[PDB]
């Protein structure tokens, strides 16, 4: 691991250190279908003419994110997108901006959201849950490694791919930081008690996320919810959990270290960092190297049917692209 | 039940990130 580790962090330094810059064009790209739409953007399929390769573009309007102050934020996710390079990660094929938009262009996974099937479900086995759960703990030890803070797990942001394995996206929040940070951001269900109370924080934040999409695959629904998030705030920092009586004890203990208040017994960022969790009893029949390699069946494969097939996500209104005919916010994002 | 009380939530939909 170490040595794998090693060698991916050169990879990544010489990206990071001189990113991809303007690799294609919106013409490039016949747009097929909105997958996804809100405060983080659009992501629609598309296709490429000249391969005729379906992708997933994230469409970001640069007057909507100076309005949000998520100027720096959307900078550090392209410039860590087309940097990193892991199995269940989507990194950047292209990237390129007009007058008006920015433009992320990312493998596209034909499964669907993890929530999508999580909700009409209603739960995961602990199986089920554990595979995925696997490929989280590797995509942070590797994020992690890198100085990456993912800092937004859930559900909404885990694709599952043709052969039922996932792919971590969305990196709005994501940083590369090697000390503490202090953003209030993230998603309320998910947030660490250090970020509601407003202290400074690192990558454990990411392990507690973990702990709560463990809680909410296994249990159906997470371990701190209400109508508002102020009152799940207050469930939060309460020190509380409960679990159903159909969890495993071995689930449980892996919960009870990965919802943690407490920083110094918080499983992931202790001495032994990730292995504590990779070597923890609920773990114990996951062949690491075989997740890795992708040889392990997966649990749950998604309805083939065809190649850019978008069955498995829902309807969206579709909004025009539109591009302006005045370059805007052009200081702003130079770097992109 | 505790699912039940999810269920009848508002927040079983998507959940978007926090605004400041
Ligand atoms: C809140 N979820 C919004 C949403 C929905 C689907 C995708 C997506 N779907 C498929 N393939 C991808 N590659 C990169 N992103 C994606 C991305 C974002």
């Amino acid at each position: 691991v170490k040595e794998f580790l090693a060698k991916a962090k050169e990879d990544f330094l010489k990206k990071w250190e001189n990113p991809a810059q303007n690799t294609a064009h919106l013409d490039q790209f016949e747009r097929i279908k909105t997958l996804g739409t809100g405060s983080f953007g659009r992501v629609m399929l598309v296709k490429h003419m000249e391969t005729g390769n379906h992708y997933a573009m994230k469409i970001l309007d640069k007057q909507k994110v100076v309005k949000l102050k998520q100027i720096e934020h959307t900078l550090n996710e392209k410039r860590i997108l087309q940097a990193v390079n892991f199995p269940f990660l989507t990194k950047l094929e292209f990237s390129f901006k007009d007058n008006s938009n920015l433009y992320m262009v990312m493998e596209y996974a034909p499964g669907g959201e993890m929530f999508s099937h999580l909700r009409r479900i209603g739960r995961f086995s602990e199986p089920h849950a554990r595979f995925y759960a696997a490929q989280i703990v590797l995509t942070f030890e590797y994020l992690h490694s890198l100085d990456l803070i993912y800092r937004d797990l859930k559900p909404e942001n885990l694709m599952i791919d043709q052969q039922g394995y996932i792919k971590v996206t969305d990196f709005g929040f994501a940083k590369r930081v090697k000390g503490r940070t202090w953003t209030l951001c993230g998603t309320p269900e998910y947030l660490a008690p250090e970020i509601i109370l407003s202290k400074g924080y690192n990558k454990a934040v990411d392990w507690w996320a973990l702990g709560v999409l463990i809680y909410e695959m296994a249990a159906g629904y997470p371990p701190f919810f209400a109508d508002q998030p102020i009152q799940i705030y207050e469930k939060i920092v309460s020190g509380k959990v409960r679990f159903p009586s159909h969890f495993s004890s071995d689930l449980k203990d892996l919960l009870r270290n990965l919802l943690q208040v407490d920083l110094t017994k918080r499983f992931g960022n202790l001495k032994n960092g990730v292995n504590d969790i990779k070597n923890h009893k609920w773990f114990a029949t996951t062949d690491w190297i075989a997740i890795y390699q992708r040889k392990v069946e997966a649990p749950f494969i998604p309805k083939f049917k065809g190649p850019g097939d978008t069955s498995n996500f829902d309807d969206y209104e579709e909004e025009e692209i539109r591009v302006s005919i005045n370059e805007k916010c052009g200081k702003e994002f130079s770097e992109f | 039940t505790t699912y039940a009380d999810f269920i009848a939530s508002g927040r079983t939909g998507r959940r978007n990130a926090i605004h400041d």
